[PDB]
């Protein structure tokens, strides 16, 4: 996990912000266009459902 | 171990003060409100080998 | 007061802080992009005059309307305007040195006539009353030539048509990234070209079918195309100036946190020291 | 081979060396050869043949312009769109009728909207100024 | 309770679209007002007018504030509030202008109501 | 005065509602422009003068 | 003992008017502080400048402070002042440097005053 985990957390905190500053932007640079659409694919990967704990195999390898 | 809410702790320690009119604080909370929460998260702990060992006299040797 | 009412507009200040640092990003792109279709539309202009000198006054010429110093009894001027808001002082800058120019020449008597692109001019010379003749409105930022046919169309009819006697172009200059000044400038009659073509002397043109008929069509062609670099360009000082306007709003709500949050500390800590003395010197 | 530029009012066209082009001309179909005497001619809306040098034929469409066939270089300043006199005529009584109606329309720019509005509900009711003892 | 797991599917999805639907209207409002409507596109002129024909859809007339406004008041099933809400969100009625909803009750007065407009 | 207020109600809430845009007032499109202009106008009728009663016969000729 | 009935029409709409242009600038002071002058509307422009301009005007020099500033003190009838904002308010006064105002008895030494800037 800590190899598999380095950037997710900076990686976030940067697209949250990047997606504050999207609603007022339309026609964005596609170089950032591929950091929204990450940074979406991840946000949407973190949820979870209420009772469905993963073992550290599973998160390893859904991180990969 | 989970507290289910150390916020509410605080709040019937507060009430259990007051009845006992002990002079109060900021937000009329207890002077201590502090000391409440310290010596009762620090003893969350990782304890060494040798404290187990002295404790428990020489029942454990090797567990942390 | 109170300190929830003052963090309540601080979050507000912090907002309205966002939104002013996302507007110059936004504003700062548009301007690359604005004046890169501005480097691209100085070709066709820059070969047409050329084409347009050596017909017009070479080694041969004609006596086209658009060519000689008529005299003025009434004046025709193009306005360029944004379409949107937080410019700065672009527009009213610009409104106010044609309102003196137009002041000057109705002094001597001579009308004045108007033709608006962009809708602010629309509305100021609506408010100040100024005869408006024509206009096209809701450009914004994708200018079109075949848009810019109507206004010019109406102003150039009316100048061969004898209704006008001098022809304006009034618009910003984009200079510098950081500065850009406004400009009355004529483009009829032609002004003078500063190069010679003399040394075009060895040779002449076919003309198919005659010189005449091209001439004009260079000549409107040529108009048109003078306009839109100016629509363009008054285009790319528009994002300019909202960069810098948006610049300056964001570091005024930076340096007004700075004291909404003395006053909130100020706030917070005499709510504390009341609310504790109450209790205490209640108390027996 | 010679340099050909077609050149709108708006963008570039085309550019390169080329060894023939055929025009329509306005007087009629017409073809430029290197060397070609200096020439100046309109020329009626459709196809534009060029062949690349190496015969790399592609077809340009035009809607028209005026060809300058200068002596070493060739130059079509092509329009973007249809010209005449029933149109253009059509534009400006468009023009005349909008300033007279009194009639303006909206800008596209969705974002500078959407921006504009947030902002002028978030400084609303603001009352920063009398609240900080901001001189003024 | 508002999981799918005890009001099931149909109840969840529902309440999640028209919670959608008058989001977006939120979002669309402010443009509607600097730009004007008539520069929407073809479907979010449609999210406004479904919009705000949920809107005028979840009011109610009491039985006990008839004597407010003399109007008889209306109780309405939870079926035909899904049906009603559902059968809004996927165009079924279009056709209805938006008064046809306001302080109706269930969904067929809708359409009696519009019949009278 | 119940059948004619109900329309102050609502010609006053609407112009509550957009009143943020006063300030902007250019911009706006002249679908709101009617509702704002006649928000202000029904906020300047509602002005009175001091000792100065009006006859419900003449508030609901006002409001009408 | 500011009633129409007392003070009369004039001094009292006078008033009245003062008060309203100071407060329709205090408004705006945040806009303006945000944003900058260059968005007020061309009519708001105009309120500002006036604002400011009474705000000048409402300054006067004392006969007991000369003391402090030097300059020698002014007594102002009411008749003298009302007719000073009634100028000021309607424009006819709308072409002369705020400074002009600063420190003045009455309008004609402002009018005086901005001959020499």
């Amino acid at each position: 996990m800590k190899k598999l985990s380095g950037g997710i957390r900076t990686a976030l905190a940067q697209y949250r912000e990047l997606a504050a500053f999207s609603q007022f932007a339309s026609d964005l640079d596609d170089a950032t266009r591929k950091q929204l659409d990450h940074g979406q694919k991840v946000t949407e990967l973190l949820k979870q459902k209420q009772y469905a704990p993963m073992s550290v195999a599973q998160q390893s390898l859904v991180l990969f | 171990i989970i507290y289910d809410d150390l916020s509410k702790q605080a709040v019937a320690y507060r009430q259990i003060s007051l009845l006992l009119r002990r002079p109060p604080g900021r937000e009329a909370f207890p002077g201590d409100v502090f000391y409440l929460h310290s010596r009762l998260l620090e003893r969350a702990a990782r304890v060494n080998a040798e404290y187990v060992e002295a404790f428990t006299k020489g029942e454990v040797k090797g567990k942390t | 007061a109170g300190a929830k009412d003052i963090r309540s507009k601080i979050a507000s200040v912090q907002n309205t802080q966002k939104i002013t640092k996302a507007m110059e990003m936004v504003a700062a792109s548009k301007m690359r992009k604005s004046q890169d279709r501005m480097a691209a539309s100085r070709p066709y202009a820059e070969t047409m005059r050329k084409v347009i000198g050596h017909l017009a006054h070479g080694n041969l010429e004609y006596k086209h309307p658009y060519l000689e110093d008529r005299d003025v009894k009434r004046v025709g001027y193009l306005v360029v305007s944004t379409d949107r808001g937080l410019a700065g002082g672009l527009n009213i800058n610009l409104f106010k040195k044609l309102l003196a120019e137009m002041k000057t020449w109705t002094d001597k008597g001579v009308q004045a006539d108007l033709a608006m692109i962009g809708s602010k001019g629309v509305s100021f010379f609506n408010s100040v009353g100024g005869n408006v003749v024509a206009q096209v409105t809701g450009m914004g930022d994708n200018p079109s030539l075949s848009e810019l046919i109507g206004p010019v169309k109406v102003m150039l009819q009316a100048y061969d048509e004898g209704r006008l006697d001098k022809l304006y172009i009034v618009s910003n200059k984009f200079i510098n990234t950081m500065s850009q000044v406004p400009t009355i400038s004529q483009l009829l009659p032609l002004p003078a070209s500063d190069d010679d073509d003399l040394k075009h002397k060895s040779w002449d043109y076919l003309y198919e079918p005659d010189p005449k008929a091209l001439l004009d069509t260079l000549l409107r062609r040529y108009v048109e195309s003078q306009v839109y670099q100016g629509v363009v360009e008054n285009l790319a000082s528009e994002q300019a100036a909202r960069m810098v306007a948006m610049k300056a709003a964001t570091d005024n709500g930076g340096s007004l946190i700075k004291e909404l949050q003395l006053v909130y500390n100020k706030a917070r800590q005499a709510s504390i020291t009341q609310e504790l003395t109450e209790i205490v010197s209640g108390a027996a | 081979t010679y340099h050909l530029d077609v050149v709108s009012a708006e963008q570039q066209m085309f550019s390169g060396l080329v060894e023939k082009i055929q025009v329509t001309g306005s007087e009629g179909e017409l073809g430029i050869y290197p060397g070609h005497a200096p020439l100046l001619t309109a020329i009626k809306p459709g196809m534009i043949r060029i062949v690349k040098q190496h015969g790399h034929e592609e077809f340009i469409y035009l809607s028209g312009g005026i060809l300058e066939v200068q002596p070493g270089n060739v130059t079509v300043l092509a329009d973007t769109a249809i010209r005449g006199q029933d149109l253009d005529e059509a534009r400006a009584m468009e023009a005349k009728r909008k300033a007279e109606e009194h009639i303006s329309s909206s800008h596209g720019d969705v974002d500078y909207a959407q921006a504009s509005a947030e902002l002028a509900k978030a400084i609303a009711q603001l009352r920063v100024i009398e609240l900080t003892k901001k001189a003024m | 309770q508002l999981d799918p797991l005890v009001v099931g599917q149909e109840h969840y999805d529902t309440a999640r679209g028209v919670q959608s639907i008058l989001q977006r209207y939120q979002e669309l409002k402010d443009i509607i007002a600097i730009l004007g409507m008539d520069e929407l596109s073809e479907e979010d002129k449609l999210v406004v007018a479904r919009a705000r024909k949920i809107q005028r859809f979840l009011s109610q007339p009491f039985f006990v504030a008839e004597v407010f406004t003399g109007s008889p008041g209306k109780y309405v099933s939870l079926k035909d509030t899904i049906r009603g809400f559902k059968g809004i969100m996927e165009g079924e009625y279009d056709h209805l202008p938006e008064q046809a909803f306001y302080m109706v009750g269930s969904i067929e007065e809708a359409v009696e109501k519009a019949k009278k407009l």
